[PDB]
């Protein structure tokens, strides 16, 4: 109330599971007028056969949806919806059920959770919520002892013992026959993946002595993360300078897993313009930045 | 309305104006009509008026003899970022939670309609969960059914570091200096957060097995953030001489994990 | 002034784990996807996060792109989200930009990300449920703790 339309073009589903297809631009508001909605299926090279709304058949076409009670291996194909000033398509691919198991390998949704950080499994379904009889949680296809309501949940601080496949099954009855919707999560616990706020080593302002004609090698070191970037700013906006060269950065990993990056700015044939101008070096992270300025002062000062 | 405050070795307290319409909302601080009481003892007790509608408040203070349990809750609480945490009422921790004796919670003045238990259980803690938490519960006697007020201050903290500190300044293992002139080398070091923090930042001078300790001047915390802490301590040479070249100046820095040093060898500009 | 540094292939997801993707309608949407579905729905699900230099550093300057047929870059022009038909620029001759965002970790939650617009400060990239779909929109920070402005970036590193 409302429900997400299947916007994604390619859909993978497992055989024997009640599945549905909901078109977009679906508004069931009381102001909305009724209109002719058409669903068609394609098989192989070309078919474009209109979907059959037969007397309580496996396929159920109503309101905005194309229900399947359930999907089977032969349902794989290209589906299409047509409306007044609206056309949608999908590439349905129905994969084989792992019979010597409780959940199929391919229909897994992996999540990585950090140790001692909030871990949760909420066994929910909203579309088939009215038809659901009982719901259960499984860890590596072994049932879990809980209060086991209309939604059994896990809520704890993650421990390496929580690593495993969590099958979430929803049993429902459809005009006599029992079906189930199973959604497995591939949870893998991993050690403190905490990042450091980067920092440039040395003072914030450097006056680097040198006389005209000669060359300088401004070195900017940084204590940063693996994914962090270190760069130099020397007026690329005013155009390109053929005397300022930004050498390829160097990276090392300290025994305690600390990253140090060094990038040098080569300033060839120092001229009067290269003097009393701030050559900034900065660290950039998802968790912070730090900037350093290097002023070139005459050796005579 | 009569509220009671059971003091100890170290606590805090607040008294906010309660009225039908939120129209607006001494040495002890005052902010947003909510008058706060810091370090009182047995003094801060009695009637307090706020304003026709008049909000009457008859405060009472008494010291706590001893804790009713082993795991008696603190008035300063720490919530780890990104994990599951709890804000337990100190005034109602030792009774555990057989049945919630009508607990009302207030986070920075605003009421918390959902939370009515002895504990606020925060599923996933974020920085905004930080603040002044006030747990209020009514306890009856002979005629007066006075309310009990306890104030817990909670902070959102990141788990203690697993890394030793970092010497930001100096970096270079050498230094160009002119003799017969003063010199003050600065040592800047960054320390990853620790719950119990006992950092070390000191300079020392060594010449092979010979070692000299510098004690003056005092260290200084220049920056303190959420993840880290930067401390700075200088070494002063009133006149650098030829001898200061025979030795090395080493800055020492250490936290609960380990130590890191940066020794600077002095060289003359000549 | 912004200077294109480097790129990374990433899959952006919301906190209810819904994968961000560009549909046939060429609009950026969120949807529940199994690892298989996410893989099979590439390149729509795989985004090109490009990092930039900044003349006035104020957090990780970044562009968000997708190579469906050709590369398309995310714009927040006129406070409205759109995918402009263009490759990430090599240079941006301005302090603020409708295509540049500051990718920033949330305090204590180092793997949760927030993208503030460089052009409209106070406004962030967010997931808002509009009718029958989850749109990637640009909204001003209204209340503390808004989880719709937080995201997870799974790299191919
Ligand atoms: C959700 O709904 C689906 C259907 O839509 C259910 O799927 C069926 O589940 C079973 C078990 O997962 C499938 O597997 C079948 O297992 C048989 C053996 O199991 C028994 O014997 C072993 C012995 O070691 C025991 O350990 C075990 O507990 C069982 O007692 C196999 O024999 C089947 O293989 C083939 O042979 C038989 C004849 O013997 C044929 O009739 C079969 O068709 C098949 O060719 C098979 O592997 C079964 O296939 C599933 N049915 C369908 C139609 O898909 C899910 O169980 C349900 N979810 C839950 C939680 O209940
Ligand atoms: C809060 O808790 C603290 C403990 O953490 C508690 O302190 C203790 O108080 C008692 C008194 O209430 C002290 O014990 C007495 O000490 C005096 C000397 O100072 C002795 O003369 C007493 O001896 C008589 O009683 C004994 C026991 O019945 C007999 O065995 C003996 O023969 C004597 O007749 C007695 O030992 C105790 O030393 C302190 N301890 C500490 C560590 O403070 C405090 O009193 C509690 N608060 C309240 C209000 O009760
Ligand atoms: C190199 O860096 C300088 C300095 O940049 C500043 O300092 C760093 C250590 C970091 O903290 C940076 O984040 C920070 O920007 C650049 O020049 C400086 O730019 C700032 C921002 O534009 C200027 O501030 C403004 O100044 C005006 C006028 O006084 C005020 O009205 C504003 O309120 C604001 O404070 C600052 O004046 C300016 N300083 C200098 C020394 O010019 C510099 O542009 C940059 N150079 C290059 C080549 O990138
Ligand atoms: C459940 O999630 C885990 C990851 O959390 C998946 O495990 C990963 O699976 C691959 C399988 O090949 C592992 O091996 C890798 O293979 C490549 C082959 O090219 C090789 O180059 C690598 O060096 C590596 O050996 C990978 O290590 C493994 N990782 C972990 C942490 O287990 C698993 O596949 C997921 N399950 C499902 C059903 O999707
Ligand atoms: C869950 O289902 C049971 C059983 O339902 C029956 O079997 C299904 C496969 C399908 O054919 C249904 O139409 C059947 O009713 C429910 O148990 C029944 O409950 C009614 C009273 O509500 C009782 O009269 C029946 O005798 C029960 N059936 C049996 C087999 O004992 C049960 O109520 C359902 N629970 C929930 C929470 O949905
Ligand atoms: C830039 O400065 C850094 C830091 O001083 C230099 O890098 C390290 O130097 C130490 C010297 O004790 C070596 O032990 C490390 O192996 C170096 N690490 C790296 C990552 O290079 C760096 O060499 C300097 N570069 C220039 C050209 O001056
Ligand atoms: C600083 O850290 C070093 C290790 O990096 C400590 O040195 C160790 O000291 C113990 C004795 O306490 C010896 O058994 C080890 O062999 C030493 N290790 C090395 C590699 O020398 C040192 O004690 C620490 N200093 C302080 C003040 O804590
Ligand atoms: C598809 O498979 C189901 C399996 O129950 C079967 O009933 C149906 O007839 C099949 N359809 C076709 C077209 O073969
Ligand atoms: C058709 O639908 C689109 C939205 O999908 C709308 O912009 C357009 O105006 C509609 N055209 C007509 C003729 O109704
Ligand atoms: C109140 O009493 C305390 C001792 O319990 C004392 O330290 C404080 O100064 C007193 N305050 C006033 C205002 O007299
Ligand atoms: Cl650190």
């Amino acid at each position: 109330g409302p429900e997400s339309c299947t916007s994604r073009p390619h859909i993978t589903v497992v055989e024997g599971e009640p599945f549905y297809l909901k078109h977009c631009s679906c508004s069931l508001a009381h102001e909305i007028e009724t209109t002719t909605k058409s669903w068609y299926k394609s098989s192989g090279s070309q078919e474009h056969v209109e979907l059959n709304p037969r007397s309580s058949s496996r396929i159920a076409l109503h309101d905005c949806v194309l229900e399947f009670w359930p999907v089977e291996l032969n349902d794989t194909g290209s589906y299409f919806f047509q409306m007044k000033n609206y056309t949608q398509k999908w590439k349905l691919n129905v994969i084989r059920r792992n019979k010597h198991s409780c959940f199929t390998e391919r229909q897994v949704t992996s999540k990585i959770v950090e140790v001692k950080k909030f871990f949760q499994i909420t066994c929910e379904n909203s579309y088939y919520q009215t038809l659901v009889n009982s719901t259960s949680l499984y860890k590596n296809c072994k049932k879990l002892l809980l209060e086991n309501n209309k939604n059994p949940t896990i809520k704890k601080n993650a421990e390496f013992e929580d690593q495993g496949y969590y099958s979430c099954v929803h049993f429902l009855h459809h005009n006599g026959k029992l079906f189930n919707i199973t959604k497995t999560f591939n949870i893998t616990i991993v050690e403190d993946r905490s990042n450091i706020v980067p920092v440039l080593l040395g003072p914030k302002l450097n006056h680097v002595a040198v006389e005209l004609g000669k060359n300088v090698r401004l070195n900017c070191s940084a204590l940063l993360n693996e994914e962090d970037v270190i760069y130099w700013m020397f007026g690329e906006e005013n155009g390109s300078d053929p005397n300022i060269h930004e050498e390829k950065e160097m990276r090392i990993m300290t025994p305690e897993g600390k990253w140090h990056a060094s990038k040098v700015l080569r300033i060839e044939n120092i001229g009067e313009s290269n003097l009393n101008v701030l050559y900034n070096c900065t660290v950039a992270s998802t968790g912070g930045t730090d900037t350093k300025s290097f002023i070139l002062v005459r050796k005579a000062d | 309305l009569l509220w009671t405050y059971s003091t100890r070795s170290e606590e805090e307290f607040v008294l906010f104006c309660d009225l039908p319409e939120p129209q607006k909302s001494p040495h002890i601080i005052q902010d947003k009509c909510t008058l706060h009481f810091l370090t009182p003892g047995v003094n801060n007790s009695g009637s307090y008026i706020c304003r026709a509608c008049c909000v009457k408040m008859i405060l009472e203070v008494k010291p706590q003899t001893n804790a009713s349990c082993e795991y008696s809750a603190s008035h300063k609480q720490d919530l780890l970022l990104g994990s599951t945490g709890s804000i337990s009422c100190p005034s109602l921790s030792c009774q555990s939670d057989a049945q919630s004796p009508a607990v009302t919670w207030y986070k920075n003045g605003k009421l918390l309609s959902v939370e009515r238990s002895n504990r606020i259980v925060v599923d996933e803690v974020y920085d905004y969960h930080q603040g002044t938490y006030v747990c209020d519960y009514t306890q009856s006697d002979t005629v007066s059914s006075w309310t009990v007020r306890a104030v817990v201050q909670v902070r959102t903290i990141v788990g203690d570091t697993k890394l030793k500190p970092d010497i930001l300044d100096p970096v270079e293992d050498t230094l160009e200096v002119e003799l017969g002139k003063p010199l003050t080398i600065s040592c800047k070091a960054r320390f990853g957060f620790e719950r119990v923090f006992n950092p070390v930042i000191k300079w020392y001078i060594k010449d092979s097995d010979l070692e000299w300790e510098v004690s003056v001047p005092e260290a200084k915390s220049i920056k303190s953030t959420l993840k880290d802490e930067i401390i700075e301590r200088n070494i002063i040479l009133e006149k650098v001489t030829q001898r200061d070249l025979r030795r090395k100046f080493v800055c020492f820095v250490q936290n609960s994990i380990g130590n890191t040093t940066q020794s600077v060898q002095l060289k003359e500009k000549r | 002034y912004f200077g294109k540094l480097e790129s990374k292939l990433s899959v952006i997801r919301n906190l209810n784990d819904q994968v961000l993707f560009i549909d046939q309608g060429n609009r950026p949407l969120f949807e529940d996807m199994t690892d298989s579905d996410c893989r099979d729905n590439a390149p729509r699900t795989i985004f090109i996060i490009s990092m930039y230099k900044d003349s006035q550093p104020r957090g990780m300057a970044v562009t968000i792109s997708v190579k469906c047929e050709k590369i398309s870059t995310l714009s927040c022009e006129n406070k409205i989200i759109s995918f402009k038909e263009m490759n990430p620029p090599d240079n941006i001759k301005d302090t603020k930009s409708d295509i540049i965002f500051f990718q920033r970790s949330v305090p204590g939650h180092d793997n949760k990300m927030q993208f503030e617009s460089s052009s409209y400060e106070g406004y962030f990239l967010a997931c808002e449920k509009e009718r029958d779909l989850f749109k990637l929109i640009l909204k001003k920070e209204d209340e503390l703790g808004d989880r719709s402005i937080m995201f997870t970036v799974q790299n191919e590193d």
